């Protein structure tokens, strides 16, 4: 019968580090090595926490590190060996048909524009993103994009974007180990408030060691905004790759279980009943496989 | 004043439209401060008075030269991913006119206690007895939360649309686009 395993946990690919923040001045960003870090301070209004850029600074320095793992098809925990073999065969056919081509282009795009600067990008007049391919502690291949030219809603083509995309595809395929140091620069303004992640003093903000920072899962969610193949209406753009296409901002879920568009039914009939879905839909399925999960029946 | 530019809010998978409205309103305030002029009118085409909703569409009213001066200003950078920009078309002739006004409130009694300290030199208990804590003003009006470059405190600015008239006379406009006696057409 080859039913779905009762445990099918997947470890996540595309590991994001906690994105630090730092204060800097534009046209001096080429020496961004000992800039001061944005610190969350306590100001009573009731006591609240706020984080704002210093007076003699106009650029944010959100920096994080990304590991591209590979082996997205292999589950960390499984019960049925036949189901694992069938799923691995299905992922092998997906890889042979296309070798992580389109998904890597979308991930390279989402790295190109500083969408991981969630609320630090809408109010910034100039956003610059620098991406390095560090190898053995040294930068092997350096990139430098401008986030304004690369929109949040279109997925175009570019030579540097193609190079970053083939690097991401090589990482996701398992042909090599890919380590990316992503540094983003945004002209948020002089003394304007920044928006780090919020912790649960009515409201408090995230920090790691005397420095405001963004949660790793926020950066991962921003990197998962590659889903454009849902039944879009009212002109919504790319959404974060989630099971049942859930978007908290809209408060509603696309790819409902009533339609044949959620991740679970397509995974099932793709590996159980051999009904391969559309190429875009199978891209969505492999995206859910890359992000990991606690999938499996009960 | 005969022209208008319409801004629609693209739905956003990361942000509700309220803070997007606040960000764009701050950007247009900065653009009008840099540009100058007193003939820029704001409008909420889909303002809902049942639940004090701001709406999902924006209409800015100006002349042709004012509109091209506004769109020539580079404030539009960094916000195209969430808005529509139509064309500076002429407003329809048979349109009722209404006014927009910023209605502030004395919601904090301690501000006025500090004020009367600087005006009448009263003590703490005198201001406490003179001003109770129930004098806070609650407004069932749509609002936007912004912080200023001059003073970093976050201030809430209420926007209210006046009654529909049949004609409009010449009036002024503030830096926020709110009318100090002017009117904007409704359509």
């Amino acid at each position: 019968i080859l039913s779905t395993a009762s445990v099918l946990a997947f470890e996540r690919k595309l590991d994001p580090s906690d994105a630090l923040m730092s204060a800097g001045a534009w046209a001096q960003r080429d020496a961004s090595q000992e800039w001061p870090a944005v610190t969350v301070r306590e100001k009573s209004v009731q006591t609240v926490d706020v984080a704002n850029l210093p007076s003699d600074a106009d650029t944010l320095k959100v920096r994080f590190t990304l590991r591209v793992l590979g082996g997205a098809g292999t589950p960390s925990a499984c019960n049925d060996a036949a189901y694992r073999d069938k799923l691995l065969q299905t992922v092998a056919t997906y890889v042979n048909d296309q070798g992580f081509a389109e998904l890597a282009r979308r991930y390279a795009h989402n790295l190109a524009n500083a969408r991981f600067l969630w609320r630090n990008r809408v109010g910034a007049e100039a956003v610059e993103v620098r991406i390095n391919h560090i190898r053995q502690g040294e930068v092997a291949r350096a990139w430098r994009f401008d986030a304004l030219a690369i929109g949040l809603r279109d997925f175009k083509a570019d030579a540097e974007l193609d190079a970053l995309a083939e690097l991401i595809a090589s990482g996701l395929s398992g042909s090599g180990h890919v380590l990316l140091e992503v540094v983003a620069f945004a002209r948020i303004g002089d003394g304007q408030e920044v928006f780090p992640s919020q912790e649960l003093k009515s409201k408090t903000l995230y920090s790691v060691r005397d420095a405001a920072a963004i949660h790793s899962q926020k950066i991962g969610n921003a990197l998962r905004t590659i889903d454009t193949w849902y039944p879009d209406e009212d002109g919504l753009g790319p959404i974060a790759v989630e099971p049942y296409g859930s978007v908290t901002s809209q408060g509603k879920a696309y790819r409902q279980p009533k339609q044949k568009l959620d991740f679970y039914t397509l995974l099932d009939n793709w590996v159980l009943r051999d009904e391969a879905p559309a190429v875009e839909q199978q891209h969505y399925v492999i995206a859910n496989l890359i992000r990991g999960g606690v999938f499996g029946e009960a | 004043m005969d022209h208008y530019l319409d801004i629609r809010l693209r739905p956003d998978p990361e942000f509700p439209p309220a803070q997007l409205m606040s960000v764009l309103f701050g950007k247009l305030h900065q653009a009008l401060v840099a540009q100058g002029g007193d003939r820029i009118g704001v409008s909420f085409p889909d303002l809902d008075e049942s639940r004090s909703r701001l709406g999902e569409r924006l209409r800015i009213h100006a002349s042709a030269d004012d509109l091209r001066a506004l769109l020539a200003r580079p404030w539009l950078e960094g916000l195209r991913d969430h808005l529509q920009f139509g064309e500076p078309a002429v407003v329809p002739h048979p349109t009722p006119y209404r006014q927009v006004s910023r209605v502030q409130a004395k919601s904090n009694p301690e501000r006025l206690r500090r004020r009367l300290m600087r005006r009448h030199d009263l003590s703490e208990e005198e201001a406490r007895k003179r001003i109770p804590d129930t004098v806070a003003r609650a407004l069932d009006l749509p609002f936007v939360t912004l912080r200023s470059q001059s003073t970093g405190q976050h201030f809430r600015l209420f926007i209210r649309h006046g009654p529909l008239q049949v004609t409009a006379e010449e009036g002024g406009f503030t830096c926020y686009g709110l009318s100090k006696g002017g009117f904007v057409p409704w359509f």
